[PDB]
Parts: structure tokens; C-alpha cells; sequence
């Protein structure tokens, strides 16, 4: 959904908060990334969770 | 905690304003009083009593 | 008409044009193609905060004997974005591109270790995560440093305890010489923001 | 089992660290880590404020005390009022910074070197950052008095060139050339504050230029031999002068005072490379004034 | 739908306007390509939007 | 049917081992073998036990026997245990090791070398090879009496700094600062254990300390020149004082032993390298007393 | 399912058992990797089985 004529362009990106980004608001810190303590970092997910690869295997 | 007094005047330091600029140390912003924190308002008003036998705290300096 | 004095800020705007947040984005789409707006994002930015640091043979050099000269200069966004804030978090990267008039009858390799903050080489052993590279091959040691902490948030010049939290090691075969170039890695960030110090301009060596 | 290559042959360029200089990508820095996915969490109790501290709209946001004039009772009106600090009642409404001092220290006995010190808010602080700008200014212009001055204050808007002094060394404005006579405010954009009861007020200038950005340069390295990017930076002063002189008995204090607050709102910027000749130098105060300062180079 | 034995030939192509792309019809230039300012720039969708990446995150 | 290349110039960096210090990821060694799938089944029937024993709660849950007291009938009360021993009735609460012997061999007849060793728990062993750690501590504290050896105990925890005698060489405590007059124990937490019948305690000390994590140095090179890392490694320390004096018969000993075994729950470190200034090495005892050990260097 | 703007991230993962990975509770092993003589090891699914490729087709 946005021109480009490279095929996909870089660094897949995740999604944030609902205000202008600029123009002083206040903006919140935590909604800007969305990872707190939970199955969403994938280092804590692989042992939630308890993923073959933290044993070693 | 303090009780500040300015009579102008003043020949004296606190009366004397911020200055636009600071070239050198000797020539720091003067300040009217500085207060150290949390430890003037830990010793003043009896408050020493009642943390005494207690190791670690929180506060927020109203 | 009473007497005292009082309140109720009468904002006023001149130039009854067009809101500005659209002026904005047409200005951006004609004259940059880019649109900065977190200081955060600069710095993840490299920016060089030296050109030339020389280095001896079979010396483990901290880079707290360069960050510390370097942090109170302001040259790059790390150590002039510093000057706002007052904490940080989060680790930090480095590059080192190669300017050493290297000979082809030696093999050069760049180690690179763990110390914690501000102690000396001597008193820090050399077994943790290790990177090594040939500058022959590849001219640029990439490496990344990360947030191993005892605290969730460092202050600036802080009391006698030290080695709270990790930091690089430099370690070369032969006297290198190179350009450092550092910026924050995905988790670095400041905070608890103060008000700037002053600024410095030209020095002209005046005639009199 | 062991079959043939049916891939082609991939074309290749040497460039360790492609783009090190951009803000997004991926990153090829090893981690002396253990875990490939080394990630710390959010920032859910770590600094005390939960606002993003880093963002231009709240570092620009925060405002700064850039002139706090005297204004007697002896005073003309028409006349921009210039006691006490420099620059007098004439604001270059702009982002970047205008004032300057200058340090004069020794090398020999037939010698000097001077040294330019800036005193930088926290929106010109952020601007020196850049090349370019573009923002709505914020002022206010708030009276120190009593109940009992009363007087009338004129704040017009000029856009274009400042009348400015250019000294050897530094940029002063021009106040022979801002009376009522010369420069009539009969046309700007202009307030009239009423002092009986009435002290604050904020005015907030738009960005008016004939181009689309303005420089940062600023009064970096500003003199007579060279005033160009002084000019291109700022579109615009506001100038304080008396409409009515400064009314107030005899039990008062002769004097008000001006102070002047500024910060910025819908910033934004163009190129992350300063524009100034040399690097972006905090200038460390040194311990006694006979003493020195860092010189940063430019020789790579 | 192009006959070319290479899997897929290069640099994905973005659409256009309607007529001869010679012979002398006034081309209009806002046609060609198809980003005004919206989410179609990439960099100002990024902003509008607010995605994660422009807060370093 | 020869077509041309359509794909780009790759950008390309010449790195070998690219994070080899990382526990996971794809690994570039070629294998020595027949296959690529080179790949050995499960763990099972192959070791005499089907736990993980590799795991840092097995590993670190394997209790280890730290301290055999002797706690006389002639002991005062309030007054810490110390006979036998070194550290005596004072266990700093920690992961870390605290205790060290130092052998003393000679060069020459006007040098001697030093080697300070260490006794390790099988918790304290895990430890070394870390930065940091943060864990629940558990300890059981148990009398070897008779039926007829009756008195009170009490083992109470205060955190923070230990009071220490640093020497020229190691660090010992101090029971001249852990009396009943100068430390009373009415304000920490405490168990008040009877020995008329019950024997054992099991106290599991948490993670308290104004720090996310804690040092792993421990004792590893403390003396008085240096001791600023042992301070900030434990955040604690048990102390056994007796309550009521030990009463016992003239047909029983006049002595009961206190063992404590130590192990850990709930543990967590921070980074895979030693905070140590030398290399972790294991100490391998010389045949003679006379003759010397391994000296492990520093430099690459 | 975890927030990360790399698309995806490393050294695709197997499954595990129903414990806390740490915390003494006698962690068995036979559940960590899930490799018993059968068809998931590869090379004794090549042989039971019978691809080609065993035999150097």
C-alpha cells in the first residue's frame, strides 16, 4: 500500500499510538513499542512458552 | 526547613540576579538559597525518629 | 478598574494563513523527502567521535580512555543530546574503520572483550563474548555492547561504586590507527530532561 | 544424492558497514551478548515520567528566558526599549540563536584569542543539530510590577532583515533606526497589552519567509566581514516599544521589568549535519579567566 | 503475463496514465507517478500512522 | 535460453565466525562426517538418571555444607558463635563465595608467593562463572545433640554492609560490633529456634537489596587495600547468636555442633563472563607442600 | 506473534515441555527434545522410509 518500484522496501516495522507525532502532546512512551512483560520479546517467550532451543537442543 | 529574608537594597549576594552568561567559575549563576535532597527534610522536623531502623526508602520531596 | 494584578492569557496569533501541520507536509515533500521527528532516532545514527586514535601493540585498551575525553566535547548526537538529560539506558555500538599502514608480512586481528565501566586493562580477566576481525579482509570492527546492568538506569559521574554495568575492550596485534564511530543500539535511550548548557563558536586569534 | 549447482552466479561489491549514517536498517554489529535476540523491555518504570522526553515537539516545547528588559519611567515612547541586556526590545523571532558574548583571553603579550560563547534554549540548542528549520514561534511577554504601574506596551511583527549595528566582532541591532518617526508600526501586526491589570501575554508567529526552510547558522561566526546567514535565518523581529510612558507614583519602584519567555511548536527540520564551520562544541567554562578553552579541530 | 524465461525480470513497476507515451498529446506530469502527499511516500506513512520506527523502537 | 542477470549487486562484508560467542544461531563448521543430518537421538537410556541435570535450579538446589559449629556450654549469650571455624555464627547471605584459605610457598628465602583457594558449594561454583546474579537463598541450620542437650537459638538477618575485620591478606568478621549490647536484635527479622526437641530450620532468605542484581566477586582477591566488591555481592548476613546458654547434663557432651547447608532457589545471572581479575581455574593440589601450582597469565 | 521489526528473526524453534525452566522441579529430559527412534530425526526417516537419496539417486 505505498509506491514504490523497489519490492518491499526495508525493516518490517511494527505499530504505535494515535496522535500527531510532533506539536506537543504529551505523547505516552509506552504505547510508542509494544513489548512489555509478556509473550511479545521472544527471549521470554522462548521460556513461557519452554521452546527446545533454551535446553540447548 | 528555611526562613529567607531580602531587603533591597542590596549590596549583599541574593539580591544580585541571573546572568546572561557564565565565562568562567568564578563568575557562577548566584542563587537566594540551595537545599540538598533528601536529606535536609529527612533530618529536619523529627523525621530522623521515625526511619531510624529501617534500611531502604521511597519518596517523592513535596 | 479595580486595583491588583492579574491573569487570563489572551493567546494571539498573527497571519490568519492555513494550519500549520499542512503547511508542514508540503514543505517536506519538496525540500527534504524526510521527516525527523524523535531525537531518540538519532541515536542509531553513526556519527564519528574521532579520526585519528593511535594505538600501541599488545595494549587491552578500554574505550573509557576515549569515551571519557570525548563525552564531555559534545561533537556527535551521543555526547550533545547528553547535555539535555540526565540518565540513560541501554547499550551502545561502535565501528572501527581501519587507517593503519598495515604491512603484509604480519596478520593483523582486532580483538574485542567485555570490561565493566572504568576499570584499568589489569584487573579484568579476557574469558567473556569475544569478536575478532582481520582488517586485511575486512577494514571495519563492528561491535555491540549490551546493557548489562545492576541498575535500570545509569546517572552521569556517579559515587565510588563502579563496574556496575559493562562496557568494550580493545585489543590489536599491531599499532593500529582508526576512526570511531558510535550510536546507540535498539534499546538505548535518555531521560529526565534538564535545560541545555551554553554553546561555542569560532576562535579568531584576534590582532591585539 | 550430491547433485549439481543450478544457481547463478551472484553479483558482488566489497562494502563493509553500507549506510552506518541512517537511522533504519540492519545493523551487522555483533553482540558480545549470549542471546541473539539481546532485548531489553519497555520503559514501564525506569525514568520517573512516562512522557517521551526525547521527542522535537516536547525538547522545543520546554521555554527558556531570553530577555528580561527595564523599562524606567524616563523613557521615551516610540522608542524600543533598550536598558540593561543586549539586544534591547528587539526579538529576531526565529529558532536559532542571535546572542552572543565573546571571551578575550591571552596567548602573548601582542595577542589575543577570543572565543564566542552562546547562550542556547532548549529550541536553539536543538536547531544548531541541523542545517535548516521550519517552526511556529511562541513568545511571552510577561511585566514585573506592581498594582500601581500602569502603562501601554506596543509589540509589532517586522518580517525580512533586521536593522542591525555589525560591530568588528559581533552583531548589535540598530535602535536609531526603530523610533516612531523613521519606522512607523502603522501597518505590522501588532498588540497593544494593557498594564492596569493585565501582565502575560502570548503571541504566536507563524512561519512567514519567501523560502520554504530558513538557515540555523545564526550568530555563529557573525561580524561585519560576514552578516549573510544572520540575515536568512530568522524572517522576522518583534519589536517591544512604549505607546504610553510608564505611569507610576512616587511610593513604587521607577522600573518594570520584561521578561520574555520562548519556546517553539510545529517543528520540523530538514539535514542531521550542522551548519555552522566548525563542530558542535559545548563550551566548558573554565576554572579561572586567565585560563583556556578546548580548540576542536577540522584536519581529518 | 510477459514472456521471459528469467523468473522475475527486475525492479517491480508502478502504474501510469492513459495515452501514446510519444507523440505530442500535453502529458500530465501529476499522472505518471501516483504520490501525492498520503500514505503513499512511505516516510509520511510512517507518520500518520505511527509506526514504531520513527521513535527509534 | 542464456538470459541476462536482473538481480542486484549484493552488498557483501567478509566476516568469518560471525557470532561465535552466541548459544544460538547456525553455525558455519563443517562437519567430519558421512552426513549432513549428522544428528544423535534423545538422552534416552544413556545416563543413569532421566532429570536435566544441567539445569541452574538442579544445579544450583544441591545443598553444600558450609559451616560445622561448635557451640560450647561456656559461650556467652548475645554474643555470636565463633569457635572453630573461621566466620564463625556469621554466614553472609549470598550466591557468591565468601571464605578463603591462602597457601603460602617460597621462591626464594627472601620471597614467598601466596595462592589464595577457595571452597566452593555447588552454588557458589555456578556463580563464578557469572557477572551478577539475584536469587532466593535458602539455608538449614542443624544441631548434632543428644536428647539431653537443651537451649534456645537464634538466627536472625540483617542486611546490608558486614561488619569485617579486613587483614593484610583476607577478610574475617567482626564479633566485637555483633554483641547483644552494640547489635540488638529487636528490630530484624529473627527465628527463635528451640532445641529441646526440634533439631533443624529451613530459612529461605529472598532478594533484598536497593540493586537489580549483585556482584559475583565475592572474596576473590578482598583484602584491606581492596574490598569494595565483597561489600556488594551478598546484601545480608545470618547471624547465631544463643538466646539461653547451652544447657546440658555432666553425662553428655559439653559441646553440640551447628551444621549449615546452603543452596539456592530462584536464580537468575546476568552475563556470561567472570567479574574476576583473573581467569576461573580450578585449583589442583600439589603433591607436596613444598612445591607450587599453576599461574594462569593474562596476556594475548 | 512477537513484536520484532527484522522480519523473521533467527533459527526457526521446536516445543517443549509444561514446567518454569528454572526453580527446582526435576526437569525431565526425554520431554525437552522431541527425537525418539522414529520418523523425526531425518536420517532414519530417510531409511524407513526409503527416499532416494540413501541409495545415491
Amino acid at each position: 500500500t505505498s509506491e514504490n518500484p523497489k519490492i518491499g522496501p526495508i525493516s518490517e516495522v511494527a505499530s504505535g499510538v494515535k496522535t500527531t507525532a510532533n506539536g506537543i502532546e504529551r505523547i505516552p512512551v509506552i504505547g510508542e513499542i509494544a513489548k512489555p512483560v509478556t509473550t511479545a520479546v521472544k527471549w521470554f517467550a522462548d521460556v513461557v512458552g519452554t521452546v527446545a532451543a533454551i535446553f540447548g537442543w | 526547613i528555611d526562613n529567607i529574608e531580602i531587603i533591597a537594597g542590596t549590596t549583599a549576594d541574593a539580591n544580585k540576579p541571573l546572568s546572561r552568561y557564565v565565562l568562567d567559575q568564578q563568575n557562577s549563576q548566584k542563587y537566594v538559597r540551595s537545599w540538598t535532597l533528601p536529606s535536609t527534610v529527612l533530618r529536619a522536623g523529627g523525621k530522623a525518629q521515625k526511619l531510624a531502623n529501617f534500611k531502604y526508602l521511597r519518596c517523592d520531596v513535596q | 478598574i479595580n486595583i491588583g494584578n492579574k491573569t487570563n492569557e489572551n493567546v494571539i496569533s498573527f497571519f490568519d494563513s492555513t494550519d500549520a501541520e499542512t503547511q508542514n507536509h508540503n514543505a517536506l515533500m519538496k525540500g527534504c523527502g524526510e521527516f525527523i521527528v524523535n531525537l531518540r532516532t538519532l541515536l542509531r545514527t553513526f556519527r564519528t567521535i574521532t579520526d585519528n586514535w593511535i594505538l600501541q601493540a599488545n595494549t587491552k585498551t578500554p574505550i573509557t580512555d576515549l569515551t571519557n575525553t570525548t563525552d564531555a566535547q559534545g561533537r556527535d548526537y551521543m555526547s550533545y543530546l547528553s547535555y539535555l538529560y540526565r540518565f540513560y539506558r541501554g547499550g551502545r555500538r561502535y565501528k572501527f574503520f581501519n587507517t593503519t599502514p598495515l604491512k603484509q608480512s604480519q596478520t593483523c586481528y582486532i580483538r574485542s572483550f567485555l570490561i565493566p565501566r572504568n576499570y584499568s586493562a589489569d584487573e579484568i580477566n579476557v574469558d567473556g563474548p569475544s569478536h575478532i576481525t582481520y582488517p586485511v579482509i575486512n577494514p571495519v570492527h563492528e561491535v555491540e555492547v549490551p546493557f548489562y546492568s545492576q541498575y535500570r538506569k545509569i546517572p552521569i559521574a556517579s559515587t565510588s561504586d563502579k563496574g556496575y554495568d559493562s562496557s568494550l575492550m580493545y585489543f590489536s596485534n599491531t599499532a593500529t590507527t582508526q576512526i570511531v564511530a558510535r550510536a546507540g543500539n535498539d534499546d538505548f535511550t535518555f531521560g529526565w530532561m534538564i535545560g541545555p548548557p551554553q554553546l561555542q563558536g569560532e576562535s579568531r586569534s584576534v590582532a591585539p | 544424492s550430491k547433485p549439481r549447482n543450478q544457481q547463478q552466479v551472484c553479483p558482488l561489491q566489497n562494502v563493509p558497514a553500507w549506510g552506518y549514517s541512517l537511522y533504519k536498517g540492519i545493523d551487522m554489529s555483533v553482540p558480545l551478548a549470549y542471546d541473539p535476540n539481546n532485548e531489553l523491555g519497555d520503559l514501564k518504570d525506569v525514568f520517573p515520567s512516562a512522557v517521551d522526553e526525547m521527542a522535537i515537539g516536547y525538547v522545543c516545547g520546554n521555554p527558556a528566558v531570553k530577555h528580561v528588559l527595564t523599562w524606567k519611567t524616563t523613557d521615551a515612547i516610540q522608542k524600543p526599549i533598550a536598558n540593561g541586556d543586549d539586544w534591547g526590545g528587539v526579538i529576531p523571532v526565529g529558532m536559532p540563536c542571535y546572542s552572543k558574548s565573546i571571551r578575550t583571553t591571552r596567548i602573548s603579550a601582542t595577542e589575543n584569542r577570543e572565543t564566542e560563547v552562546m547562550d542556547a534554549a532548549p529550541c536553539e540548542y536543538v536547531a544548531n543539530m541541523f542545517s535548516y528549520w521550519r517552526a511556529t514561534m511562541c513568545y511571552r511577554i510577561t511585566v514585573v510590577k506592581t498594582a500601581f504601574h500602569t502603562g501601554r506596551l506596543e509589540i509589532f511583527f517586522e518580517p525580512g532583515v533586521i536593522p542591525v549595528k555589525p560591530t568588528v566582532n559581533n552583531i548589535g541591532p540598530d535602535q536609531d533606526r526603530l523610533t516612531g518617526a523613521v519606522a512607523p508600526s502603522d501597518n505590522n501586526y501588532k498588540y497593544i497589552l494593557d498594564l492596569t491589570n493585565d501582565t502575560e501575554v502570548t503571541i504566536r508567529v507563524p512561519f512567514v519567509s519567501n523560502k520554504m526552510f530558513l538557515k540555523t547558522a545564526g550568530i555563529y561566526g557573525a561580524n561585519s566581514e560576514n552578516n549573510w546567514n544572520f540575515h536568512e535565518s530568522f524572517s522576522g523581529f518583534l519589536c517591544i516599544r512604549p505607546v504610553t510612558k510608564l505611569m507610576a507614583p512616587d511610593t513604587v519602584s521607577d522600573n518594570v521589568s520584561i521578561v520574555v519567555w520562548k519556546w517553539a511548536e510545529d517543528v520540523v527540520v530538514v539535514e542531521p549535519k550542522p551548519l555552522t564551520s566548525g563542530p558542535t562544541q559545548v563550551y566548558r567554562p573554565p576554572p579561572t579567566a586567565s585560563t583556556a578553552v578546548e580548540v576542536l579541530n577540522v584536519e581529518l
